[PDB]
RNA sequence: ACACUAGGAAAAAACCUUGUAGAGAGAGUAAAAAAUGAUCCCAAACAUAUAACUGAACUCCUCACACCCAAUUGGACCAAUCUAUCAUAUAGAAGAACUAAUGUUAGUAUAAGUAACAUGAAAACAUUCUCCUCCGCAUAAGCCUGCGUCAGAUCUGACAAUUAACAGCCCAAUAUCUACAAUCAACCAACAAGUUAUUACCCUCACUGUCAACCCAACCAGGCAUGCUCAUAAGGAAAGGUUAAAAAAAGUAAAAGGAACUCGGCAAAUCUUACCCCGCCUGUUUACCAAAAACAUCACCUCUAGCAUCACCAGUAUUAGAGGCACCGCCUCCUUAAAUAGGCUCCACGAGGGUUCAGCUGUCUCUUACUUUUAACCAGUGAAAUUGACCUGCCCGUGAGGCGGGCAUAACACAGCAA
RNA sequence: CUAUGUAGCAAAAUAGUGGGAAGAUUUAUAGGUAGAGGCGACAAACCUACCGAGCCUGGUGAUAGCUGGUUGUCCAAGAUAGA
RNA sequence: CGCAAUAGAUAUAGUACCGCAAGGGAAAGACAAGCAUAAUAUAGCAAGGACUAACCCCUAUACCUUCUGCAUAAUGAAUUAACU
């Protein structure tokens, strides 16, 4: 035996890494591990974002019924579903009326999706773990559920809200939500089928005959690589022009590219204003 | 090259060769049943075809009495073979041993053979039948033969 | 034995650790990842000049190719850019023959007509009125 | 010679691996229709040739109890008789061959 | 000398919920010095390694190598256990998910070379083969790869 | 200048350009392009769209700076261990750090599941058959329980054994003697010349070897004295199974020709002749590359020595020792068709050297078939030299699988060959 | 003398072909000669597998102007008159 | 401010074993290499720049020691662990 205790020791805690790797602890909240206290993490939490909530309101906007039950129950005050309404309801008006002043053009069907698609779950529950909702929240089960998270965070904004008035609430929701659209295509956003049919619709509704499908140019027609770039057209003026391997799919393209300038969500759109 | 060559090559020569088929036949007819590596077996089956060919020609004849008396070397299988052998033949014209292959050796992993002279007294051999006569495919042939019989 | 080496074991994997990915017996002894590693981290060292001056060949072609788009080889286009005085780079023209086709279209139309002031004012005799776009801007 | 260089496990794996060195899969075991038992199309059930290898000795050794000793192939037919079985019609003038068990029911 | 593959049939799992998959239960053994090298058993290992039991058996019944006794033996032995102890329905229910053999101890004199046989035994059927790689297959996937190229080194 | 960095001239230490070192997905330059004999030519091409561009670790740019020589020399840090004091730090110590010594010890690889090894046939396990041996039995010498039973395994333990008449282990003292061979021992013939009388004792069988498949060779086609059997009354088994490829080994057969092979009739088949050189002869020698023309040897000659009890020697000049030489007698142009080969006297002899006649033959012209072993496949057991790593191509050039320029190129066993 | 064998059956053997084989022959057994010594029908032949000088222990960690090696990190100065 | 099973005595032992002999003289007890799970796919000191992407593209004449530099001119290394 080498006499020792160093190389010893060291190689323990390398092991003990290696054991941290294979077979990781089943994943806690982080209101057990050590290096905890409430209340200062949810006034940095205040602190955070340049916002002063209001510490009783906030501090009820991240109270849960199903904490409230599970205490009820495990024992042998308020909870946020007030809030997280006002915090919804809210939300989803203010989207709505900043992307009406943004894209006027849009119709009504396409801004209530994309008001759901950054209201949605997929969405808010992103923006709600990169901000630390999902430590401070009280629930069950670890990881919350995202519904969990999203009616947690509709209820933060609500006490936003109630604390320091709209016009702050409304930079909160521009700062947090609206940037997600970034890059985003639109029809990533808002999902639909058929599109031909939702441009003949918008054509007609502004008086003009529905666009004739032409082929505008194509390389490798006969192999298994081809390119079909078709361009539609109303009344010999070019409205759209898409790419594509198939001409079915071209079309579509040309479909798509026409609503999303009809619209004016183009890729090449004046980007939004944060300033 | 080996074109057409019928005999194999085993033992230490032409002689070895003689007397270990020698060996293998006279144990055949003294119990009428023995189990040997194939290719030996397959070497020794013309020559003990070839035997009860010699031995139907009787005692009486001395070139068959001379070959019966090299090839049997414990020389009371003589008399059987002139007086037991030869007359249970009289009517098969050919064909009177019946050669299988059986499991390998279970030491050196040869390919063995059971060898025997066909209408011994022994426990039959398990021999391999074909499929039923009333099996589908036999059934399907027999509608074949009636219908063509009688269009024929 | 008074002092025996007891951590020889961190040492070895402090190598090996740069060799796990390495193909054959020389990712597990010692004795050939060292050789590997090394040759290994002097061509990490070497290969940085080499990299700078890949890209910009890289560059060059890719110029030089968008340039062959518009009927004018590379010699004109950045020799006579900066006869205008545009301190355009290769990487951002690159760059822009990539994302931003009309903008180098019309950067090659200028480089054109620049080409085409200095042949005119060559060919005339003295000191005619210089060229609309060959005018220097001073410090 | 000798070898030059180590050859390395990649190369001995693409040798001692290639499909021409693996055990191939035997096409052509079945199962003995009546009997029951494993065996190849082209030999003979082993649990039955056993079967038959063991009353082949049993008879083989009364021959020998009764030959007394060697040299002494008879010249007539043999029988074979298990018990309660009179010599048939057809086989008197056969030395007889008693045995005392009953008659397998595989021996017509 | 490890012996970790006979500690592998004691993880008792969790009673099962009602509604999860029935779980397929498992038979770990192995068979501790046999006087047969380890790089001739690997044949017989592979051989067997991804069929039913009763194939298995009558594969290795009439195979020559010394070794195919030794892992009819294994077998045997591991349906038997399989059956009387880890609760399995139906004897035939099982198939060789892992077999393998491995070195072993003994010394020289000219190694006297010696083996361990490992066989895992997975209950259900066998698995349907790896299907071969239909050519619709392989111009997907030249597709995928010619769909992923992105404009190399510039924004 | 190189043995220090970097870029060029194809690869390129030595020519041209360039140094002080880090990050950058910035920039400017330096040098730098041809004109008009032997494996397989060797970048591909191009006569006429404005001369500039390209090009480094040089320089500038944004940031950071001790962070590119051998031998040597200076300096700042430090892994691990022990001790003092804390109780990882400050100190003091020291067997204080291994990519390399055909390093040493242990493990496992590669060549490799390759080279090599083994069990006559049938059976009813009682037996029968085929074939082989200068072998077998005993004593001696050597060894020391080393195939007897039982019980455990694929060798371990227990139990049992080899019985003296054969062989060994010896002797009371003193004096006396003790001339002539052995050879079927008799004829001829030779030379190497081969115990008792007196005194003392009237005691009896103790002790040890006694086995076997055996000993010396590391385990073994080797070594091993004597008696008897002379082909066996005794003892054994040349083929694990198969197929009948090459190359290899041993053997058998061969048309016509019969040394044309080759250094040479080596090997094989046949059996004869003649000569020449050397050495007189038999013998001896380089255990393990030389058996001879060398050593020894009778015969001759030369030198020394007049003599006691440990050799020469229990000898004495015809003796003894040391040398040279080598009995004895005599003196001190042919060959072939063709040719560089062969052709002091002195019988006998030589596995000595050279030549020749005749024959013989697969030596050859010119190879062929079969058999056995090897072989290849199946099954068991299983090495060794060798090995920097290998993801292991060809041609031309440089000075070659790996550099350069062309060409070729899905992966993988198996058996051959030897550039 | 030839062939096999060359980690071979063998650290000099096997198969054939050969020389001697009543002698200066061959051989079992005990004893003797001991290392600058013995013995030698002289070949530098042999004296326990390797003798132009045995083998073992000691002086001995012989000596070696000759060969081979010489182990953490980083920086810096650093080369070819001559007797 | 001595070693802790390759150290400390050669030591569990001057035993086993080697030698005719003098004499020589051991070993050991309490997830390293090698393989399997899982053979390979044009190209080349087996890496680097990278890339969406493992290969494909561009760059790239193994290490030690000795000779004036040495394409491997020559010497040494199968590889791991311990001791040096
Ligand atoms: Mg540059
Ligand atoms: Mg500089
Ligand atoms: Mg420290
Ligand atoms: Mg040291
Ligand atoms: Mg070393
Ligand atoms: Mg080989
Ligand atoms: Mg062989
Ligand atoms: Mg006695
Ligand atoms: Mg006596
Ligand atoms: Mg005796
Ligand atoms: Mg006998
Ligand atoms: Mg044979
Ligand atoms: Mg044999
Ligand atoms: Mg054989
Ligand atoms: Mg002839
Ligand atoms: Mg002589
Ligand atoms: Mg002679
Ligand atoms: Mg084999
Ligand atoms: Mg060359
Ligand atoms: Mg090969
Ligand atoms: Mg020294
Ligand atoms: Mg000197
Ligand atoms: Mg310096
Ligand atoms: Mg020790
Ligand atoms: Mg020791
Ligand atoms: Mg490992
Ligand atoms: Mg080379
Ligand atoms: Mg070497
Ligand atoms: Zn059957």
């Amino acid at each position: 035996v080498k006499k020792g205790f160093r190389a010893a020791f060291r190689f323990q805690k390398e092991l003990e890494r290696q054991r941290l790797l294979r077979c990781p602890p089943p994943p806690v909240r982080r209101s057990e591990k050590p290096n905890w206290d409430y209340h200062a993490e949810i006034q940095a939490f205040g602190h955070r974002l340049q916002e002063n909530f209001s510490l009783d309101l906030l501090k009820t906007a991240f109270v849960n019924s199903c904490y409230i039950k599970s205490e009820e129950a495990k024992r042998q005050l308020k909870s946020n579903q007030e809030l997280s309404e006002q915090g919804t309801s809210f939300s989803q008006t203010c989207l709505t009326q900043f992307l009406e002043d943004e894209y006027p053009d849009m119709p009504t069907e396409g801004i209530k999706n994309l008001v759901d698609f950054l209201t949605g779950e997929e969405v808010v529950c992103h923006v709600a773990r990169n901000l630390a909702v999902e430590q401070l929240t009280l629930s069950e089960e670890f990881p919350v559920p995202p519904a969990v998270l999203q009616q947690t965070f509709f209820a933060v904004i609500g006490a936003l809200l109630q604390s320091s008035g709209p016009e702050r609430t409304a930079l909160f929701i521009r700062d947090f939500l609206i940037t997600q659209m970034t890059g985003k295509e639109l029809f990533e956003m808002w999902k639909i089928i058929n599109p031909m049919g939702l441009l003949v619709e918008e054509l007609k509704k502004r008086n003009v005959s529905a666009p004739e499908s032409r082929l505008t140019r194509q390389s490798g027609g006969t192999t298994a690589l081809p390119l079909y770039f078709v361009g539609l057209y109303c009344d010999k003026k070019l409205i759209a022009e898409g790419p594509g391997e198939t001409v079915l799919v071209a079309e579509e393209e040309a479909a798509r590219v026409a609503l999303r300038k009809l619209y004016g969500f183009t890729e090449n759109r004046r980007p939004w204003n944060y300033s | 090259i080996s074109h057409g060559r019928v005999f194999r090559r085993m033992g230490l020569g032409p002689e070895s060769r003689i007397h270990l088929l020698r060996n293998l036949l006279t144990g055949l007819v003294r119990h009428e049943r023995i189990e040997a590596p194939w290719a030996r077996v397959d070497e020794m089956r013309g020559y003990a075809e070839k035997l009860i060919d010699y031995g139907k020609l009787g005692d009486t004849n001395e070139r068959a009495m001379r070959m019966a008396d090299f090839w049997l070397t414990e020389k009371d299988l003589i008399p059987k073979l002139f007086q037991v052998l030869a007359p249970r033949y009289k009517d098969q014209t050919g064909g009177y041993t019946r050669m299988l292959q059986i499991p390998n050796r279970s030491l050196d992993r040869a390919k063995m053979a059971v060898i025997e002279y066909k209408g011994n007294c022994l426990p039959p051999l398990p021999l391999p039948r074909r499929d039923s006569h009333l099996t589908l495919l036999n059934q399907l042939l027999q509608g074949l033969r009636q219908d063509l019989r009688q269009s024929q | 034995l008074r002092n025996r080496v007891t951590d020889r074991y961190f040492r070895i994997q402090e190598v090996l650790k740069h060799a796990r990915h390495f193909r054959g017996r020389k990712n597990r002894c010692y004795r050939l990842a060292v050789r590997t590693v090394i040759r290994a981290f002097v061509k990490c060292t070497k290969a940085r000049y080499l990299k700078k001056k890949n890209m910009r060949t890289l560059w060059i072609n890719r110029i030089t190719a968008a340039s062959q788009e518009h009927g004018l080889k590379y010699p004109a286009l950045i020799g006579n850019l900066v006869k205008c005085q545009v301190e355009l780079n290769r990487k951002v023209l690159a760059d822009l023959a990539i994302y931003e086709p009309k903008t180098f279209k019309s950067l090659a139309a200028l480089a054109s007509r620049r080409r085409h002031e200095g042949f005119a004012a060559a060919l005339g005799d003295g000191k005619e009125p210089e060229g609309i776009f060959s005018r220097v801007v001073q410090y | 010679a000798a070898p030059k260089n180590r050859r390395t496990i990649e190369v001995n794996r693409c040798r001692r691996r290639n499909p021409q060195k693996l055990i191939k899969v035997k096409n052509n075991i079945d199962v003995c229709p009546e009997c029951g038992h494993l065996k190849q199309k082209h030999v003979l059930c082993a649990y039955c040739y056993e079967k038959v290898c063991k009353e082949t000795a049993e008879i083989r050794r009364q021959i020998g109890k009764q030959e007394g000793g060697p040299f002494k192939a008879p010249t007539i037919e043999t029988v074979v008789l298990y018990t309660g079985e009179t010599p048939s019609e057809q086989d008197q003038g056969k030395r007889i061959i008693e045995r005392d068990r009953k008659r397998p029911s595989w021996f017509t | 000398i490890s012996r970790k593959w006979e500690k592998k049939n004691k993880i008792v799992y969790p009673p099962q919920l009602p509604g999860e998959p029935r779980r397929p239960a498992e038979i770990y053994h192995c068979r501790r010095q046999i006087k047969y090298s380890k790089d001739k058993m690997w044949y017989l290992a592979k051989l067997i390694r991804g069929m039913s039991i009763d194939q298995a058996l009558a594969q290795l019944e009439f195979n020559d190598k010394k070794g195919a006794k030794i892992i009819k033996e294994v077998l045997l032995e591991a349906q038997d256990m399989a059956v009387r102890d880890h609760n399995v329905e139906f004897r035939s229910n099982l198939y060789i998910a892992e077999s393998t053999s491995g070195r072993g101890q003994c010394l020289k004199r000219m190694e006297k070379v010696y083996c361990h046989y490992f066989v895992k035994l997975v209950e259900g059927p066998p698995p349907p083969p790896e299907p071969p790689k239909t050519a619709v297959a392989h111009a997907k996937e030249y597709i995928q790869q010619l769909r992923s190229r992105t404009i190399v080194h510039t924004l």
